[PDB]
């Protein structure tokens, strides 16, 4: 039994009424739960058996459905109620569960504000380079992030952060590192940061020279 | 999924003796 | 024939902890009273904990009192071995042995022993973090809005204060969320966007503070 | 009121092993099924493992059977989940949750979680080494005998095989136990001693062979 | 109940009749074992209620005694039977072991050679200084070395290793590395090894400056 | 140590029930 949530992101506004669907490969009767969860928190449980509210929970939720189709409803969004959504069927003593559904704060397209930082003299002096990408104030979430060295694209040597919604315009943030020890940096000469994102026609490189 | 000679009784979610 | 193997060590720092299993081949657990045993770097060994039968009592060793549990799984033949709260004494080889012999009896030695795991406890709870610039391009995108910060390097454990300019400044900062090096250190990074024109006036200087380490670092920031 | 709390969460390199386990506050086990769920940096939840009622039966995931055992401590209220030849896929957040509700019934949801334990598996599940020369001090215990040697810095895992000219210098040769350093990987080095009169014509080099990573270096060794 | 051994160190010959002894702190009946560990391998049983040889163990092996004091006897050492032997004591749900006795093959005393080599440039253009001492061929085992920087001793920054007896003369050898980073091994001039061994009268010391 | 309400019987070597 494979569950299909739907959609994977939802932008709204405060005070809206949004619904998430769960799709069921097979019928499930009413054995479907509703799961909330924060970044880096435990997840919530908010409705089970298709519909039953687990007290305690506030009533602005709702669930329905039988069989293949479930829908999980918020009638009138708080800010609180911005988070991920997981259906989940529960059967026997095995469990399964859906993509997630992340609800976002609605704003305009905002492309992201690409800068590249070289690495510091002193960090390059202890044996270590650090080259930073930042992707400033852009919306919505999905952007990649790509590393060229030499025209050449890398892989695996680099790690990235993300920010949660700006408090203020309600933008995400990204930010960058690829490390590289040294001497390999020394092998090189353009170091370049390409990236893809929905407000932007076409990517965007942004790159210097050592030195 | 089930114990070994057990099913799933998806109607009351819970295995059964078959 | 009757042989144990023990799995889970490697390097924890001190305070932390790690857990250890331990399954057998060609016997039952459940007719012996299991033990974990350590073989210190001076040489000696040091009996560390016990279970009886079908859990019925547990001992341990009064330096492993209370830190310490072991746990038992009859029906699968595994047994457990949690170490909380690491000292740095607690570095040794750690070996599961079964309680038997050739003839059982009411009082039985160590008849068989797993091969042993490393278990090696840091003396460093705690590590600084390093503080590099990420200085702004002088020539970039004209007279309007240029990028700096400091990226956080190299520190152990959750978490760091970032703040700019003693906290006056909070307008256009980001602070990322940290990230895991293989290394096993974090490593985040803190921006700000501020006027292009103010970069030739106004310093930028941001505040480091990690509390676990007691470690305050301010770095100024210009472009090069 | 109820609380769940893991612990054993690292990083471990690819193919190896780690132990999780899973205590509890304010309720008894033994009245629910077990389980082990992760969150996959992409955000959603995967069903681990579960463990029945008094060990009845033992549930895995597909990505996960043959590779994860999960056991309970009923007596003392503990969930286990061994861990082994692990995967880059198995990087995520891992939590324990019970199977309950406010009114028991016959088929639950997951009522009760804890906040979770960090497992991150790196892709490198070996390194090759660095090769430092010891060269040999020109002007010291007169013309009679002279120390040089290879030092192998920073590989993972063991073992490393060193021979000195392709195995035909066995005379005199030192090979140490491997030393392993806070950074998680190993270290030794390879010394020999020899005539102060062969420095300035015999030409000295040690073979570093390393079978896990397929790494092999050659090292000449000479005065500065 | 505590257990003590002797002697921490047994040095003997091939051939030779050794006995390693064992005394409780109380009264104990005849609840001992004997147990044998080669360097890097599990402990194995070898005698135990005092007195009862395992089956498959050779004869050579024999122990005795009964109350507060045990006494382990191997008849005709062979090469294989060099190796460090625990007692422990087994009642109730816990035990207690020795400090264990090491059996090695004794030959005259010998001071060691040392030698102290420089980081390489290129360890130390990547950022990470090592410093090696080397102590060669050396009899008895216990050898102390100490680092100094600037004559300020050293602590915990530096890692030790040491070979098995020698096939052809018996001795030991001992390597200490002293590990130091690039921006710390630049603030000192003289970096030095001090040695200290039955074999030497006086503590020997060598030393190198930085070029 | 051995479990409530019982000592280490040397004798036996094993922990047996004893009152007192």
């Amino acid at each position: 039994v494979v569950m299909t949530q739907s959609p994977s992101t939802l932008s709204a506004s405060v005070g809206d009424t949004i619904t998430i669907t769960c799709r069921a490969s097979q019928s499930i009767e009413t054995w479907l739960a509703w799961y909330q969860q924060k970044p880096g928190k435990a997840p919530k449980l908010l409705i089970y058996k298709a519909s039953t509210l687990k007290t305690g929970v506030p009533s602005r939720f709702s669930g329905s459905g039988s069989g293949t189709e479930f829908t999980l409803t918020i009638s009138g969004l708080q800010f609180d109620d911005f988070a991920t959504y997981h259906c989940q069927h529960y059967a026997g003593y095995s469990a399964t569960f859906g993509q997630g559904t992340r609800v976002e704060i609605k704003r305009t397209v905002a492309a992201p504000s690409v800068f590249i930082f070289p690495p510091s003299d002193e960090q390059l002096k202890s044996g270590t380079a650090s080259v930073v990408c930042l992707l400033n104030n852009f919306y919505p979430r999905e952007a990649k992030v790509q590393w060229k060295v030499d025209n050449a694209l890398q892989s695996g040597n680099s790690q990235e952060s993300v920010t949660e919604q700006d408090s203020k315009d309600s933008t995400y943030s990204l930010s960058s590192t690829l490390t590289l020890s040294k001497a390999d940096y020394e092998k090189h000469k353009v170091y370049a940061c390409e990236v893809t994102h929905q407000g932007l026609s076409s990517p965007v490189t942004k790159s210097f020279n050592r030195g | 999924a089930c114990p070994p000679s057990h099913v799933l009784d998806m109607r009351s979610g819970t295995c059964l003796a078959a | 024939e009757v042989q144990l193997v023990e799995s889970g060590g490697g390097l924890v720092k001190a305070g932390g902890s790690l857990i250890l299993s331990c399954g057998v081949s060609n016997f039952r657990i459940s007719a012996h009273t299991m033990n974990w045993v350590r073989r210190v770097p001076g040489g000696g060994l040091e009996w560390v904990a016990s279970i009886s039968t079908s859990s019925t009592y547990r001992d341990y060793a009064d330096a492993v009192k209370g830190r310490f549990t072991v746990s038992r799984d009859d029906l699968e033949d595994f047994v457990y071995l949690q170490m909380h709260k690491m000292r740095v004494e607690d570095t040794a080889i750690y070996y599961c042995a079964r309680k038997g012999s050739d003839r059982l009896s009411d009082n039985d030695p160590f008849d068989a022993w797993g091969p042993g795991t490393v278990v090696t406890v840091s003396p460093a709870s705690t590590k600084g973090p390093s503080v590099f610039p990420l200085a702004p391009s002088s020539k970039s995108t004209s007279g309007g809005t240029a990028a700096l910060g400091c990226l956080v390097k190299d520190y152990f454990p959750e978490p760091v204060t970032v703040s700019w300019n003693s906290g006056a400044l909070t307008s256009g900062v980001h602070t990322f969320p940290a990230v895991l090096q293989s290394s096993g250190l974090y490593s985040l990074s803190s921006v700000v966007t501020v006027p292009s024109s103010s970069l030739g006036t106004q310093t930028y200087i941001c505040n480091v503070n990690h509390k676990p380490s007691n470690t305050k670092v301010d770095k100024k920031v210009e472009p090069k």
